[PDB]
């Protein structure tokens, strides 16, 4: 009976703990997502205008 | 001379060539106004506003509406000055477009009325307030969260039917019945149905009476979507300067604002900036929010509403747009799904002036007191929904029961809500609201049922309508 | 040498540049010298450039090129009713002339503030989960998004043909598709009967850019008169993003300077212009109103594009479609939590106002749930009740091609739901129930039928549970 | 290629085959001469003439009453974006289309067709008939569901899987293996003749598979072999 | 004649075209007919690029333009001393005008290798953690970055208020800020007498682009001729990011190419040439020194953006300020893994070092 | 400088030693004057001509047979971009390269030398040595393994790893530590001497660490130390 409290409460810690790194994993990939998208749109742009002034 | 003659027409860009040393300043008005000479022609009624200076004695405007029908060569005329909007009492209860022309069916304001221009300096340095001023909303959740600065900015963030509606029309009622200022509504890309919903509404609500509605509509060019926010500012700085009066603008959607901005500048055919914005993004955004400010003999201060493009907070306008905010108001659907009808976010609400130098000290430890607990509150709920309310330790009871009468007292009874659910409106001093959330921190109503504390004014209203229930 | 006349100085990629007609206007139309239309949309110092609306192959350097005078317009009436016909009003199902006597300009001023009213009336789509979850009122603009092949077309032609024994004018706009797919799409309303009040408006990929810039503006322009006249219309636009990237073609074409992904300034304010003149009018200029409903067709599921976010700003609300629920079964494949209508229950009826609220909490709380659904097979909680009503809500919400179901039978089946009364049906039978059901309704519950039809309120809670418990006896489980 | 087609439409009423080796590089060469015409660049660097040049060559390519042509075209997407404006400006004119994906093909899967973005007019109850199109749908929502799991999959492995999921995951691999084929113009890369399998044949295959009369089956038995029996026979020669 | 005098020929976004100024130089002011100053950028073949220091309103194409005969300068000296001035030098404060009576050119070269000396004297800013952990020396150039909300305006306030009772000038730059706050600012100073030591130099965000773009080379214009002097000074730049863009819009107005971020090529070079006039002169120069802060914004604690990446590859060393630990209630949020003063500990005292 | 060094190259037959403190900012001074020039702008606003004039400098450093010219030469990478074109295209004049890291500069780690990115002709069996070319790819052996596993371990840690994994893992984090090492330069930031390590003290250090004999030390006791003893006296030093 100890060994399974003990196996259940090892289980809630473990699993909590995923959840946090998990959510911070998200947190830094989309601030990473959203700065590429950033990126590529200013590049479609700029080449649009160097190649439409450019004529 | 003030006569030029149209050279240029694509879409929305005309050029206009006048004649030499008589060229119109940047930003100044030009009217044309033409009748059919005959029935290949069509009738023209259209304002332009000053750009760039060309060379040549050509000038590149961008125009207020439509160009179709437009002729190369018609007469142009200059006015001399720029776009020029009636102020005053006059414009109290009306609704007008970008150029200051009533758009309801009221009846068109007298020629001789006074007109000030769209277009000028902010106030300058030495005619600013030199200490910070707190605007009492009479709202308890603003009041005691996030407190509103005389001369800020306020960004407002939200859906649909989260009662934004009528979070501004409480604020237009509160001003105008303890402070004696007006409010200014300024519809920056405003949908057509959901301005004639929102002028029937505030006709119902009565506060129609002490405000000035400006709508420029989507279906405007981008010129009049970048100038109404101007117009409806200049709307207001006339009671600012003139009456000394404390006064509210509100602005629909300044990203709106941004976006038309970007519109014009690609028309004009500049390159464009990081994200596709226009090079002047900063610039334009200070010109705007630099005049909303607070001098020695009244103030302006601005509730503004915001959309961030794809959640990005780290978009260029969204970015911009933060550098000049002061305290930031939150609505939240939870919220009004549970009852709570003011529906601010109290955890997710911040402010620069909560902050013991200027809102006193008794006042910070109550509210960070009041945010500790909502927030353990918070952390409670996973472990409430598994295992019941009985399984928690005492403390976290205590808790608990602390946190529920937190949250309901932050409900308020709205006057604009009397019209729909019978009960009068009120008005609570912030004094009043941090004695009352102090009482209720120190457990001297712990015995009160929840209920009592749903949708009243003071704190004493608690007791009367426990009292009243039984 | 007239000031009505012109000669060519270049011709190429479906535009041509003019010397001369000093006098035209902006956007007026004129002709060559081979008989072809053109119009008139950039008036430059000593050049005047013009888009051609045909074939630009016979015209050469130096032909001769006059005013017209007038402004770009089409035909209305009547007579259009069950015929398909393009952008300029010229019929293209040979089945003769059009013969009507009567012209509207493409271009023409939205309805005022004070003209319009709020809006208080139901379109019924016949799509269940749309009347439930996401109403649509006349006079709104609703705007249906997402991927290719995920049933934007089908919602559209299912809401056409439910309007049959409904006050209601449908104009079906066509912009960028195949002839063949508009034949097939003409062909099916002609098989269920809807060309009775139909009007089809096609500019299919080869023809020239400025038809697919001006058939939106020609279907709207063709709409609001019957508005104006005091009727109820409804429009349906198929490719937005097709119509702006024709307008960009023709902008680039004409060297004006791009923007984003190579858009013009102006293209926020065409869309914002065409979708501004659907409205409800006020009591005062008669109860006409316009619907509209524009297509959005997203490159893998980005509404963060350009043109999205643009319609997604301008319309009153968004149904999103979307490929992963499309294959998981979920036959309309209609995404309930991220759709909005800002009407709201203002567009709704009494007795689906009464049930709905029910059915979108269920629905809510079984997506909160999703996760634990592997778990519940050792019953390790009681919230399981939610998980099955959540089941059974996805099982009823799914429907059929070109099946549209009565708004009565929606709410008597919606009630049934939310009642418990299928509880203790398993999720395979539930279609089979509803399909029964109606069977049972159409046989026994007429007063039931005709007291929601007359009084748009819920028949008396107990004559509704002994009519379902009366069919639940006799319905057989599988 | 088009015209010479033509002519054999109209002229003779004759039912024509019109194979087209790869339609993107008229496109490709349009957006190369572009510049040198003198015509402003376009979204992705391509001409502004894009949709229209696209149209006006494949409003031709059709049937009409006078004739039928049945084509099929080869369509390259640019360094594997479907989000493309060529290809995303063709697929609205197709009736049928089939999407190739090298993460198919890098596992050793050919024709490497991809299951689920592969459309069809012809996917529908009165035309292929009741129970062709249930085993259809029935089978796209046993690989979308597969599609879901391996995220979870590689992350906490296969025994956290509930029993049905575990069943999901043992069906899906030999559905997704049993959709591969021996071609016979694939000797010189596969080293074995290939195969021509029926429609019925392969209804009833997939079928069986559905309802579990393989399950016992090894998977590798099921690459690249046609019809259902050649499954049980790899099997057997594996020593099962 | 076109000698002295030109014609305006196009005017837009603060930008003039002008026409004559034969024997104008590169990098002259220019006045306009209403007053408003300007700067000769281009000497084309025909015409004068003109970038305009003031509102572009009230010119028109065919005003008249004429010679100053000075590189771009700004007034210098003691009289500078209390007051609050734009850019140019005109006082903002209401207070009258200033009495100085000699000017510095607002672009001069950086001293010399043999011109400079090691750091080796202790700038206190009366900040615990800072004068513990990150030391700053005399001469030397600290960047301090952190997102908005977060308290550099504060670290920034507090070590220029420390500097009472030590020899030392204060200039304060703020570039882009609101005029509220930086009345606030000078309210605070002028309450703890911080005034009689120091200078404000303001360029608000309604100010044209022009006037973001020069006033930090006006800010260590002011410093350079107190340092040159033999005195200590220190500069605090209070954006730097929005001098960045300012400058990107005015590249962009001319047309420029943009690269990296719609930022020009020659980004690195703007705050390079100013960052390097900051230093620690030798004896023989007469060991003045000059310390510079400047202020960089990030967005989400991006250290690895273009703008930061340029300013921490110029600067001695950065104090990276945290937002969370900012909001944990740790104000002085001081991130020890990132902030480091390379040029620090050589300069802290030995009672503290120990 | 490259005229002063080439003179002592070339007229005298010197050996010379070339440093240049950043050659980046040579190229972006060249992307700064030609924009003016009148050149059409490059991929990421550089000037069209990158290739050319970096290899016109490079070229002419070199080794000749009248004398030796050996150079170290800094390169900035932009934000962090090694795809920068700047930074890319100096790549193919190099015969050794070494590459820093923010990530491993964070984590205390100095020089911080990505140990998998940097790359030299010189690692080939006839010129290090058999045993040093073994010890070599063993160790990028084991890194290379243990990079494959940080997503792993990222979300749930070293508690679900097979024990062979376990194992990489326990060695490749003392051998990235052990890669550190405290410079004689940096005893002005802190006050640790500096170390000199001959090379054949580093194979040894290194082949004891993979061979397990220190696999009962502490991992903080092989940071910034040196020769392999100074582990174990470090080790001795703090609680073991
Ligand atoms: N509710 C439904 N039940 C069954 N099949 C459906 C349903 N809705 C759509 N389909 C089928 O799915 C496919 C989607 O075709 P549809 O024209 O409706 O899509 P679309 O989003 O408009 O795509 P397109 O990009 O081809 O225009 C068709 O084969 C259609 O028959
Ligand atoms: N050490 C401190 N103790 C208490 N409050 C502090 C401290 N430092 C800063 N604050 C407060 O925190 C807030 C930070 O604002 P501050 O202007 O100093 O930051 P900032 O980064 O310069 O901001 P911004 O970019 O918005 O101007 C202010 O309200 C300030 O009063
Ligand atoms: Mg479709
Ligand atoms: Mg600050």
């Amino acid at each position: 009976l100890d060994a399974k409290a003990s196996e259940h409460a090892a289980r809630m810690t473990a699993m909590k703990n995923a959840t946090d790194n998990a959510n911070e994993l998200i947190r830094t990939l989309t601030l990473s997502y959203n700065r590429a998208r950033q990126a590529a749109i200013t590049q479609e742009i700029t080449e649009i205008v160097a190649g439409a002034n450019a004529l | 001379m003030t006569r030029g003659r149209v050279i240029q027409v694509m879409g929305p860009v005309v050029d206009v060539k006048f004649e030499n040393g008589h060229l119109p300043a940047i930003y100044n008005a030009l009217k044309i106004q033409h009748k059919a000479r005959n029935e290949n022609e069509v009738d023209i009624d259209l304002t332009l506003e000053v750009a760039l200076h060309l060379g040549d004695d050509t000038v590149r405007t961008i125009a207020m509406a439509s160009t179709d029908g437009l002729i190369r060569g018609m007469e142009v005329i200059d006015t001399g000055a720029p776009i020029s909007v009636p102020v005053g009492e006059v414009t109290l209860g009306r609704v007008f477009n970008v150029l200051g022309e009533p758009i309801d069916l009221e009846g068109d304001i007298p020629a001789d009325a006074r007109r000030d221009p769209i277009h000028r300096p902010a106030p300058k340095f030495e005619e600013l307030a030199t200490e910070v001023e707190i605007l009492e909303t009479g709202i308890k959740v603003v009041d005691l969260l996030a407190p509103y600065i005389k001369g800020g900015k306020i960004g407002l963030f939200g859906g649909a039917g989260v009662g934004k509606t009528v979070l501004i029309q409480e604020l237009i009622h509160n001003i105008a019945q303890e402070h004696g200022g007006i409010s200014v509504f300024a519809g920056v890309g405003e949908r057509t149905r959901e301005g004639n919903d929102l002028y029937h509404e505030m006709k119902d609500s009565g506060v129609i009476s002490k405000t000035a509605m400006v709508f420029g509509q989507m279906n405007e060019p981008p010129g009049a979507r970048m100038r109404v926010a101007l117009t409806g500012l200049t709307m207001a700085e006339y009671f600012r300067d003139e009456q000394g009066q404390d006064v509210l603008l509100f602005i629909d959607n300044i990203f709106r604002f941004t976006q038309a901005g970007s519109e014009v500048s690609a028309l004009l055919g500049r390159m464009p900036s990081a994200v596709g914005y226009q090079p002047t993004l900063a610039t334009e955004m200070g010109q705007l929010q630099e005049r909303i400010t607070s001098t020695a003999k009244g103030s302006i201060t601005s509730i503004q509403a915001i959309y961030v493009p794809a959640d990005d907070y780290t978009d260029p306008a969204p970015a911009t747009t933060f550098s000049h905010l002061d305290a930031t108001t939150n609505l939240e659907r939870k919220l009004a799904e549970m009852g709570i009808y003011p529906a601010v976010d109290p955890l997710a609400s911040t402010s620069r002036a909560l902050a013991p130098e200027i809102v006193g000290e008794e006042h910070y430890q109550v509210a960070r007191k009041v945010q500790q607990t909502l927030q353990r509150y918070k952390e409670l709920q996973d472990i409430i929904a598994i295992l019941g309310m009985d399984e928690l330790s005492d403390e976290d009871k205590l808790v608990v029961h602390r946190a529920r009468r937190i949250q309901f007292f932050l409900s308020q009874n709205f006057h604009v809500a009397e019209q729909f659910t019978g009960q009068p409106g009120s008005y609570v001093p912030v004094k009043e609201t941090v004695r009352g959330f102090k009482e209720i921190l120190e457990g001297k109503y712990d015995h009160l049922p929840e209920d009592a504390f749903r949708l009243v004014g003071r704190i004493e209203e608690v007791v009367e309508k426990a009292k009243a229930m039984g | 040498q007239v000031s009505d006349v012109g000669t060519v100085i270049q011709v190429g990629d479906g535009i041509a540049r003019a010397h001369g007609l000093d006098n035209v206007m902006s956007g007026e139309l004129v002709e060559f010298a081979n008989g072809v239309m053109g119009m008139a949309l950039n008036l430059e110092e000593n050049n005047v450039g013009i888009v051609i609306l045909g074939p630009y192959t016979g015209i050469k350097e130096g032909d001769e090129v006059r005013r017209t005078g007038r402004i770009m317009e089409v035909p209305v009436g009547e007579a259009l009713i069950g015929r398909v016909v393009n952008p300029l009003g010229q019929p293209v199902d040979g089945l003769g002339p059009v013969e009507t006597t009567e012209t509207r300009p493409i271009e023409s001023p939205a309805p005022g503030v004070m003209d319009r009213r709020s809006v208080h009336e139901p379109l019924q789509t016949g799509i269940k989960a749309i009347d439930a979850l996401v109403p649509i009122g006349r006079g709104q603009r609703e705007l249906i998004i997402g991927d290719r092949q995920t049933g934007k077309t089908s919602v559209a032609i299912d809401t056409i043909i439910n309007q049959k024994d409904q006050n209601m004018i449908s104009i079906y706009v066509a912009i960028g598709q195949k002839e063949s797919t508009v034949r097939t799409v003409v062909e099916t309303l002609r098989k269920h009967g809807a060309l009775d009040y139909t009007i089809v408006v096609t500019a299919s990929a080869s023809q020239p850019a400025p038809l697919l810039f001006l058939a939106p503006y020609a279907g709207v322009a063709m709409g609001e008169y019957f508005m104006y006249k005091g009727k109820h219309v409804l429009v349906v636009y198929d490719d937005l993003s097709k119509q702006a990237a024709a307008y960009r073609e023709l902008s680039l074409l004409l060297r004006r300077p791009p923007g984003r992904e190579a858009y013009p300034g102006d293209i926020f304010y065409l869309h914002s212009r065409l979708l501004e003149r659907a409205a409800k009018l006020s009591d005062a200029k008669g109860g006409g109103s316009l619907t509209a409903l524009p297509f959005v067709e997203t490159q893998a599921g980005d509404i963060s594009a350009y043109i999205p976010t643009n319609v997604i700003s301008i319309t009153d609300g968004q149904i999103f479609l979307q490929s992963d629920l499309f294959f998981s079964g979920v036959r309309p494949a209609i995404n309930a939590g991220l759709s909005v209508s800002r009407v709201g229950g203002a567009a709704q009826i009494k007795a689906m106002k009464k049930v709905a609220g029910t059915l979108r909490l269920d629905l809510a709380a079984y997506r909160e749930l999703e996760a634990f659904a592997q778990f519940g097979s050792d019953l390790d909680k009681a919230t399981q009740a939610k998980l099955a009503r959540g089941a059974r809500t996805v099982e009823v919400l799914k429907q059929d091609l070109h099946q549209p179901i009565p708004v009565e039978k929606q709410v008597l089946i919606i009630y049934a739901l939310t009642r418990g009364f299928l509880d203790d049906i398993p999720v395979e039978d539930v279609r089979r129930f509803e399909k029964e059901f109606y069977l049972f309704l159409d046989q026994n519950g007429q007063h039931l039928l005709e007291h929601i039809r007359t009084t748009k309120d819920l028949p008396n809670e107990d004559d509704l549970n002994k009519a379902i418990e009366a069919f639940k006896k006799t319905f057989v489980v599988s | 290629g088009l015209t010479m087609a033509e002519y054999f439409r109209d002229e003779q009423g004759q039912d024509v085959l019109l194979f087209i080796d790869n339609i993107f590089r008229f496109t490709q060469a349009g957006s190369e001469v572009s510049a040198l015409l003198g015509r402003m660049p376009s979204a992705v660097g391509y001409q502004p003439t894009l949709a229209t040049e696209m149209g006006q060559l494949q409003e031709r390519i059709t049937s009409t009453a006078k004739g039928s042509i049945t084509s099929i075209q080869a369509i390259y997407v640019p360094a594997d974006d479907y989000t493309d404006p060529a290809p995303a400006t063709t697929f609205s004119h197709l009736d049928a289309t089939t999407n190739l994906e090298r993460k198919l093909a890098e596992m050793g899967i050919y024709p490497a067709v991809d299951p689920l973005a592969s459309t069809s007019r012809a996917l529908a109850p009165e035309i292929v008939g009741e129970e062709h199109y249930q085993v259809a749908r029935k089978v796209q929502q046993t690989l979308q569901r597969y599609k879901e799991l391996q995220d979870i999959i590689a992350i906490l492995g296969m025994d956290e899987l509930s029993d049905e999921d575990k069943l999901v995951v043992h069906r899906a691999r030999r559905i997704q293996f049993f959709l591969s084929q021996n071609f016979h113009v694939a000797e010189q890369f596969t080293g074995q003749p290939g195969s021509y399998v029926p429609v019925k044949e392969t209804v009833r295959g997939f079928k069986e598979i559905l309802e579990g009369k393989y399950d016992h089956l090894p998977e590798d038995a099921f690459r690249l072999v046609g019809r259902i029996e050649e499954v049980v026979e790899k099997a057997k020669a594996m020593g099962v």
